[PDB]
């Protein structure tokens, strides 16, 4: 689960499960040595203190998996990635998913 | 087969008002015929 | 500016009623809901759940055997227990807030709406092992 994309290029990150149904997908970081933080707190709306760069899939898709669209990776950008899927289907998953290890050269 | 949309049972929409609209036309028509809030509806039995 | 402050005895003998203590910033208890998460190390988190005063005491429902929660008031408080720690409870804990979030998605009067919670900040944590 470790991705490697070069600086200022495109990056696809794929988590979770076939969309049953509809979901509200949380994303959420980790920093080596720090405690984490928040990035998207909705399925596309997003928080102050961050610039519209973000971007992500609706929840209105029946089949298909979440995904996050990244461009101009930066040095900032080395963290781990987590995904938190909300179904209406399935109860509430208290475990998260197969985090993705994105590091930059 | 199964089901790939969402779980919400099937439901009828009518109008608020509407309901009320022919209720006083039904009502006061209903007063010549039978005696003149003492209108009730009621459900069924059953059977 | 939020920052918090936890206790523990760094060694916790085995089969041992271990008990966690987490603070408050400014915040009160009443008006705030709280969630503690597990995360082994180096693996993903694990999420216990959220608790709250008044009737909002949910558990995790995986575990529900040895979880206990409980909030003082008076001292703006929050404190986690386990009875009977096993090796595998070895890992990082964070208390932090919560914030909720709704959705509807079909006829208001049927139930189509779950309330998802995301974690606007996070806890420092404190480190919990088990040794003989
Ligand atoms: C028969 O009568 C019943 C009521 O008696 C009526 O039920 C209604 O069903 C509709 C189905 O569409 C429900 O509408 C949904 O409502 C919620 C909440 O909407 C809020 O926000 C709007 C303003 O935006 C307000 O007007 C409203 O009052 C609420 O505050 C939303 O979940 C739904 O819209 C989202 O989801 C849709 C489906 O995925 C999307 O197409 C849409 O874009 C909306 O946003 C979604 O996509 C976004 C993409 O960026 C994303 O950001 C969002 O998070 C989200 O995923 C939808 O409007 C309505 O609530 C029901 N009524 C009540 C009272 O609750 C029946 O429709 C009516 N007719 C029939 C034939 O049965
Ligand atoms: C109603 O109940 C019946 C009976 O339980 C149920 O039928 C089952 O459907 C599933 C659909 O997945 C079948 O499972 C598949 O069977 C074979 C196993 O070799 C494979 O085709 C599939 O494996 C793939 O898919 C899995 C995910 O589904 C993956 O985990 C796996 O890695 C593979 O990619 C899959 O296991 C199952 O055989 C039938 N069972 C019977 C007895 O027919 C049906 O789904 C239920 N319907 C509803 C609407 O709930
Ligand atoms: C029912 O559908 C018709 C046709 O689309 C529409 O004109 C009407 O407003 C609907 N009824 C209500 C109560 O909204
Ligand atoms: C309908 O009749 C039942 C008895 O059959 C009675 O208990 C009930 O109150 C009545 N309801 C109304 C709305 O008049
Ligand atoms: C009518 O509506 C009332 C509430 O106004 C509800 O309690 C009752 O069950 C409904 N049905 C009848 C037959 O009164």
């Amino acid at each position: 689960t470790f991705v490697s994309v070069a600086p200022g290029q495109t990056a696809r990150i794929t988590c979770g499960e076939e969309s049953l149904g509809s979901r509200s997908v949380i994303w959420y970081q980790q920093r080596p040595g720090q405690a984490p933080s928040l990035i998207i707190y909705n399925n596309n709306d997003r928080p102050s203190g961050i610039p519209d760069r973000f971007s992500g899939s609706p929840g209105s898709t029946f089949g298909t998996t979440a995904t996050l669209t990244i461009t101009s990776v930066e040095a900032g950008d080395e963290a781990d990635y987590y995904c938190h899927i909300w179904d209406s289907r399935r109860p509430t998953n208290w475990v998260f998913g197969e985090g993705t290890t994105l590091i930059v050269l | 087969g199964a089901i790939i949309g969402d779980i919400r049972k099937a439901h009828c929409n009518i109008s608020t008002e509407q309901w009320n609209n022919t209720l006083t036309q039904i009502v006061d028509k209903l007063r010549e015929q039978f005696g003149n809030k003492t209108i009730i509806f009621n459900q069924s039995s059953g059977g | 500016q939020v920052h918090l402050q936890e206790s523990g005895p760094g060694l916790v003998k085995p089969s041992e009623t271990l008990s966690l203590t987490c603070n408050v910033s400014g915040t009160l208890v009443r008006d705030n809901y709280w969630s503690w998460i597990r995360q082994p190390l180096g693996k993903q988190p694990e999420w216990i759940g959220y608790v709250h005063d008044s009737g909002d005491t949910n558990y995790n429902p995986s575990l529900k055997s040895r979880v206990h929660l409980s909030l003082d008031k008076s001292k703006n408080l929050v404190s986690l227990r386990l009875t009977g720690v096993t090796a595998a409870d070895s890992a990082i804990y964070y208390c932090a807030t919560t914030k909720h979030g709704r959705r509807i998605y079909g006829v208001v009067a049927f139930k189509e709406w779950f309330t998802y919670f995301y974690m606007d900040v996070w806890g420092k944590g404190t480190s919990v092992t088990v040794s003989s």
